């Protein structure tokens, strides 16, 4: 059956008596069985690239092979655990062996055998029924916040010939037969699948919803929509964490994942140290985020092959929770440290440079990924949706956009949320720089909106109207001072710093500013743009009088809304009810009608 | 004569490289021929041979070789190059990258197969494109004219709003029946339903056909996609006399196929490790253009490219540059300020517009005005220069005339609405009431003659 | 005094002002984009090597 | 008869080259000059005009024939040929007569098959050869040499031999150079005597636009012609786009004899020329950094007569009906006054500086614009409507005109 | 005279054996016949070239540009073929004439050249387009053993401290040319505009030739003096007091 090593050079193991196997196919090679895939066929020889330092492989010694290419197991378990880039669980390698270190030539199964958990099967089933791909024909309860729903194998389709009745059962029990051209399938609540290949679905969808952050500056600004692509750009003077957290610690999300591409081996534990420290409210409770989350963990020294294939068991983890029905949301720490595990596995396989050093392929392996996201019709019969969100931080070398998989990436990506290192310099937390930043779905969103929060895009145009007239008018102001403005200038310019320091920026370590919802958001601005366009009424209207309105005059007779305005922020979700909120907003609303007023 | 001899299968996978299967003990081997390969688990793939040696046939695999196997792999050798069945028939639909049908509709019925490579247009039979497109867009139409036939790309910068301009182009193109091919390399969902929408929405949908290929599609597929697409124009153009318009999408999601296939095959390498080649590849496609005699058809290229990093002089464009009619360039510098279409005339040529223009074809005094318009817009750059280094005190007031010019130019020549179709007359009369800027005698481009016929009014 | 100063600042401040935007749009875009062409025709031998 | 393309068809001599190829351009034809036996090349970046300056020379120039040869180029261009070159007529002996019949075309277009561009080279200049012994200066358009050398790339890769700069094989450059001399003016074979000759002239194409290409630095080293197409002047749509900085021509020595006796005063106002269209790019450096205010007035002068030479005479619209062709005596014609208005300018800053009364390029320009305005419109004579010694009557009338104002001047 | 042509129709390996043969006849009327010869190889390019299609077709490991690695060796095989040897009056001087490729100093043809050939003489496209003739760039321009073949005896004793002076005032001019444009011509100094009337009149005569003006070593040196003459005596920091008391104040 198995065949027997022949050669090594590095860490390329030349096989014989591999008659059988497939390229890309996933062997065991040596009495240690060390990780490694097929990168060349050459008649009954076959080229293993290993993973693992081949040191001490000898000639003759046993290679096994795998029935699978490189594949990620499926199923209940995955919820809090720590995987690798190919899917080894570090959580249970650490508790298992007792040791600090990955042993080479780990065979811990990735979904831990011999844990029961609470399997209901789908009570509309009988022996008999037809069932598909993606068919639900049972949950487990792993979890309170997330009910893992089983589903047959999209290859998987046939007639029932048996289905466990409720009860605890594991990853060794038989929990479905199915039988199709007369061959019964045995089937488990484990399912695998090769994470190079999409997941299958009934159609992919428009993206139409908000991926709700709880940030104002990316929730207004730069919206990204639940199912959408979006870039970050990664480094340490800028604060990527803020989003990270936030988006993990609130978002309307139902379930994260979180690729470390290939991180500095601190910077990698701070996150795993970190996350299971944070906490979201669900149903009136407080429940540790490794709930809904499972963490694919790769310091810079782990594997070339587990940094390149980082990523890709991330979305195929992400994708199965998809066929869930759930909106998932997938960060990823740093695609260019992904990107330089292509460049060395490709360095290895003695491919030519193409752009800077990086592969041919980088730009389709890059699209290729992304294209994996969106929101979908599942596969199978019980009709739900699902998404996929991808979150891909970037780390352009001094914040050069030329290079290449950042320059293909934000090709690719519809959202850049541009942070900047002096808005951290500043304090200016969320620091997300409003002028680099972009989002693609403002049209994608035009129908949500018109719906739920019919004047909001005008707020929005409006709010970046202001920002960008005040960046003008700042050239302006080092030319000939403040002083030399029009009066709509500098009312302009006081504004936009009201909605730049008391909108776009927000304190996330205060009880009011933590989170902020979207109504919330909303109110905010309408009350600082009202106050804009009133205020300029004032102004424009009073052009060629004898007494002029001035920013001055507004400040000394109605300062107290400026104030108000200002603390719109401090309004909490919590002690304030939503109605009580919008009350207080509404008051403004009259309290600076009638103060413009008594002006004109 | 249908090849009637029947077809061997070969399990004489000998060995697998990157994209490559080879095969060993064939029996006689022919360059180009397809393959159809069948995995051990049953799924089948499509590959083409490559190169031929005594008993090896290298075959490249279309659909990818993850899978292939040395033992249990079996090779349908079809024993002929890769033909595509056409029929007018393909108008009204959608497919896949390989030309598999993708819209539901069932397999296309041959009105003839064709070889997808096409054939060498004979240099003497081909007719020199001259009558107008008008395509309503006054940045072409006034200064970049498009000849029924002519092959001009698209060039942008990633993110500018190209296919929002295409999709215009295909729903205002018209000359002084017709039907589209359209193709697309690489793209994104998110905009294969733009292109898919913007048909029906434009009710053009019934005289187009649509090869897509995506993003996460196979890149291999990629290399034949607008070879079918050009196998198609030419049965509709050549063959039934349709006036064909091919859209071909992001050549540079195509041209990312060929670096791979090269760096895969261990081709010689040109400028940033494209294919020695690849000249002559863009050629395959880019030459399947213009009319030729006795047939009435008429087949006009629009390619799109996204250029990368910007880089004009990058090899996708730049070699596309030396094969098309000119090329029409979209430039942040314009879509920032909001200025749609963002298409700088400036970089722009359109080759056959020296012959697509003046009296018969379009008013007398237009090729005059577009040179014209050239001069005052690039002295209208160079002044902005000038004033960006020194201030507006070191102009003259002409030099502060050809910026003010440059200013009233972009804001009512370029910018037009993404729905607003503009005649070649009205766009000339845009042209004049801007150039009337300046003194009659300042027209350094225009001969007398047409001063006194046109610059009064 | 005053007077013979405001016209001297007044063209001394133009000529230094000239020569920054001599050097942020001239001499620096000359050098960034020749360190640019560099770069990649040095990228260009390396991939011939 | 039949010839190898690859062997040289012999001569009983080379000759030096001592006739200009006159072409309908008025920067190549003046400032540049190609000859009847020498070689030339027209590198250029895509869209710069090569191929209209090709096209140019075989519609228009004292060529007895001409071999077109499209190697791997774009299939419209050889349908513009066919349309354009039966329709276009010379003259003989008072018979009007189509251009066609002093032609042929070698095609290859750039999807016919690679290697046929080797083919194709060699056949054009072998037919080239051909009609050289009749006797016939023959002219040959090698209408691209870099996507030959790129044919010559396909077969090194499929060879697996071992590359030079860019792909290129090691024997690109010997190719090239054992090809454009092949050129000449020759003493035929046999024994009724002639001197046929072939003018070679080979439309490079960079990739990527840039002169550092191995096809251009190999050609480079073996034209005694380059004319160097600028894409920044192709982009404001300045045609020819020939950049008169880097563009050079070595058979100036030899064509000397015939300027001095044709053309005698034709070799100060070339050197003239050549010289205020450096001062240009001289003050352009200086300009850049400090505004047009720090200018003498015989820079101010010196960029006008360089705006004039650039936008009146360098610039050429070579499809319409004036700008179609140039003869030499409308070309010196214009080149004569717009240096007689540079030197009178001149002068007359330098007679009157010495004073208070100084002239300036301001004061001239507010007396003289009209003056301007005809030298602008100069380059409107036809010589279909326009008789040489009309067009020289007119250009005499200029040179009185500008005397007149600048003796009022003075 | 003795002219070995290969022209550019010639087959190219045939450039491989012809500067080789050309040296051999010089070291036979040389070292053998007592001639003194001056060899002149026309373009070793062409002849690198011809190595580099030979070592190309060889599949051989290539050196920078795909040159043949022994490209140093082979170029000192045919350069250090020259000067005078023991007991003969006999000697070659060579002056090989090399087309920089691309006009760059550092390509491996010129580079590994340098290396080899005792200096070179640098002719410049800048001064070509200025009318130059001879183009001759004077500062990249170098010969190694230049200082022993001058002082009283073999040239009036001043010429080796008249050439210091003239080459660091010429390399003086160029920097304040670049100031010129990068600082303006007000910046200049009244110093900077005497290196700069220098660099002109330099040029001018120093350079420029004319193709038939055998200029003796003396009279150059009396033109060193003239364009010298410009600066002020004590400015003339390259050479010593008592040769300018003698050959200033002319
Ligand atoms: N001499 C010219 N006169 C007028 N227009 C020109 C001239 N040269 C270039 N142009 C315009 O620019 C186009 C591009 O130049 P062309 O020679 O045809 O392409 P290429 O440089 O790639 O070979 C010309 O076809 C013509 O439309």
């Amino acid at each position: 059956t198995f065949g027997y090593v022949h050669g090594v050079s590095g860490p390329v193991v030349t096989a014989c008596d591999m008659a059988g196997a497939a390229m890309y196919e996933l062997v065991r090679v040596g009495h240690s069985e060390l990780v490694g895939e097929i990168i060349r066929l050459e008649g009954d020889m076959a080229t293993i690239q290993v993973y693992e330092e081949t040191s001490g492989v000898s000639v003759g010694d046993p290679v096994l092979r795998t029935g699978k290419p490189l594949s990620v197991e499926l199923g209940p378990g995955i919820m809090g655990a720590i995987f690798d880039g190919i899917q080894r669980p570090l959580s249970d390698i650490s508790s298992q062996t007792q040791s600090i270190y990955i042993p080479r030539g780990v065979n811990v199964s990735a979904l831990s055998r011999d844990i029961k958990w609470e399997f209901i099967p789908s009570k509309n089933l009988r022996v008999g029924s037809h069932i598909t791909g993606g068919d639900i024909y049972g949950i487990v309860n792993e979890n309170s916040l997330i009910k893992h729903k089983i589903m047959l194998p999209p290859r998987s389709r046939g007639s029932v010939t048996y289905i466990a009745p409720p009860g605890n059962y594991d990853a060794s029990d038989v929990v479905l037969e199915l039988e199709f051209e007369g061959v019964k399938e045995k089937l488990s609540m484990v399912q695998v699948w090769p994470v190079r290949q999409v997941r299958p679905v009934t159609e992919k969808l428009p993206a139409n919803h908000p991926l709700l952050t709880g940030q104002r500056v990316l929730d207004a600004l730069f919206p990204c929509v639940q199912g959408g692509t979006t870039a970050i750009p990664g480094a340490f003077g800028c604060g990527k964490t803020v989003i990270s957290q936030s988006l993990s610690k609130y978002s309307n999300s139902d379930v994260i994942i979180y690729v470390g591409c290939g991180e500095r081996g601190n910077e990698m534990s701070e996150v795993l140290r970190d996350f299971p420290e944070l906490t979201m409210e669900v149903d009136g409770k407080v429940e540790s985020i490794m709930k809904r989350t499972a963490l694919v963990a790769n310091t810079s020294n782990m594997p070339v092959a587990a940094r390149e294939a980082s990523i890709y068991t991330g979305i195929t983890l992400s994708e199965y929770f998809r066929d869930m029905g759930y909106h998932v949301s997938m960060m990823a720490d740093s695609t260019s440290r992904w990107a330089e595990a292509l460049r060395e596995i490709s360095g290895r396989l003695a491919e030519m440079p193409a752009d800077s050093g990086y592969p041919a392929y980088l730009g389709a392996r890059l699209a290729s990924f992304y294209e994996r996201a969106g929101r979908v019709k599942c596969l199978g019969n019980p009709e739900r949706e699902g998404s996929v969100s991808i979150v891909g931080a970037v780390s352009p070398p001094g914040g050069d956009f030329s290079d290449p998989v950042t320059s293909a990436t934000l090709g690719i990506v519809q959202v850049f949320w541009g942070l900047d290192k002096k808005l951290a310099q500043r304090k200016h937390f969320p620091s997300v720089n409003w002028l680099i930043s972009y989002s693609k779905y403002m049209r994608a969103l035009d129908e949500y909106y018109d719906k739920h929060f019919t004047e909001f895009v005008p707020l929005r145009t409006k709010a970046k109207e202001i920002l960008q007239e005040e960046e003008d008018l700042a050239e302006i102001v080092q030319l000939v001072g403040k002083a030399s403005l029009a009066e709509t200038d500098k009312i302009t310019l006081e504004v936009a710093k009201l909605i730049k320091d008391d909108f776009l920026q927000q304190n996330g370590y205060t009880p009011y500013d933590r989170f902020c919802p979207f109504y919330k958001t909303v109110g905010m601005l309408s009350n600082m743009i009202s106050f804009y366009d009133m205020a300029r009424r004032a102004v424009e209207t009073t052009a060629q009088s004898d007494n002029k309105i001035t920013w001055s005059i507004i400040r000394e007779h109605m300062g107290e809304i400026l104030y108000k305005l200002s603390s719109m922020k401090f309004k909490d979700p919590v002690k304030d009810g939503e109605a009580k909120i919008k009350a207080d907003y509404a008051q403004l609303l009259e309290d600076m009608q009638n103060a413009f007023r008594s002006l004109e | 004569n249908y090849l009637s001899q029947p077809r061997l299968t070969y399990k004489t996978v000998s060995g697998v490289n990157g994209p490559l299967v080879i095969l060993d003990h064939v029996k006689f081997p022919r360059y180009a021929e397809i393959v159809h390969l069948t995995l051990p688990d049953g799924t089948k793939r499509s590959g083409q041979v490559l190169e031929v040696s005594g008993s090896k046939a290298v075959v490249q695999v279309f659909e990818g070789t993850s899978g292939i196997d040395a033992k249990k792999t079996s090779c349908e050798f079809t024993g002929d190059i890769l033909r595509t069945p056409v029929s007018e028939d393909m108008l009204g639909r959608v497919f896949n990258g390989s030309g598999k049908p993708i819209d539901r509709g069932p397999v296309v019925l041959a009105e003839d197969f064709l070889d997808i490579m096409g054939q060498p247009i004979n240099p003497q039979c081909r007719i020199y494109p001259e009558e107008m497109i008008q395509t309503g867009i006054s940045a072409i139409d006034g200064m970049n004219s498009i000849a029924r036939g002519q092959k001009i790309p698209i060039f942008s910068a990633a993110g500018l709003p190209h296919n929002e301009i295409a999709a215009q182009i295909c729903r205002q193109a018209g000359l002084v029946n017709f039907a589209i091919v359209f193709a697309a390399m690489g793209v994104n969902m998110e905009t294969a339903r733009f292109f898919k929408s913007d048909f029906e929405e434009n009710g053009s949908m019934d005289n187009v056909c649509l090869f897509l290929n995506l993003a996460n599609d196979p890149t291999i597929e990629r290399i034949i996609t607008p070879r079918l697409a050009l196998t198609t124009a030419e049965f509709l153009a050549y063959q039934c006399e349709k006036h064909v318009l091919v859209i071909l999408t992001d050549m540079s999601s195509y041209a990312e196929a060929l670096r791979e296939v090269s760096a895969a095959r261990e081709e010689v390498p040109g400028r940033r490790g494209f294919p020695g080649y690849m000249y002559t590849d863009l050629a395959t496609i880019y030459e399947r253009a213009g009319r030729v005699e006795g047939r009435n058809g008429s087949i006009t290229q629009i390619p799109i490219l996204t250029m990368p990093n910007d880089d004009i002089t990058h090899p996708i464009p730049d070699l596309t540059g030396y094969i098309t009619e000119g090329q029409i360039y979209v430039d942040r510098q314009l879509h920032n300020r909001q200025i749609y279409p963002p298409i700088n005339v400036l970089p722009s040529l359109s080759r056959l517009m020296k012959s697509a223009i003046g009296e018969g074809m379009t008013r007398k005094d237009h090729a005059d005005v577009s040179n014209q318009l050239y001069a005052c817009y690039a002295i209208g750059k160079d002044v902005q220069a000038m004033k960006a280094v020194v201030g507006e005190e070191a102009l003259t007031s002409d030099d502060l005339l050809y910026l003010e010019f440059l200013q009233k130019f972009e804001k009512n020549f370029i910018t037009q609405g993404p729905y607003e179709n503009r005649t070649v007359y009205e766009t000339l009369d845009i042209g004049w009431q801007l150039l009337r800027i300046f003194p009659k005698e300042m027209l350094k481009r225009i001969p007398q003659s047409t001063l006194s016929e046109f610059y009064p009014r | 005094s005053l007077q013979t100063s405001f016209v001297t600042l007044d063209e001394a401040i133009k000529i230094t002002n000239r020569r920054v935007n001599a050097i942020e749009h001239v001499i620096i875009p000359r050098i960034e984009r020749t360190l640019a062409y560099i770069i990649t025709e040095l990228d260009e031998r390396e991939r011939e090597e």
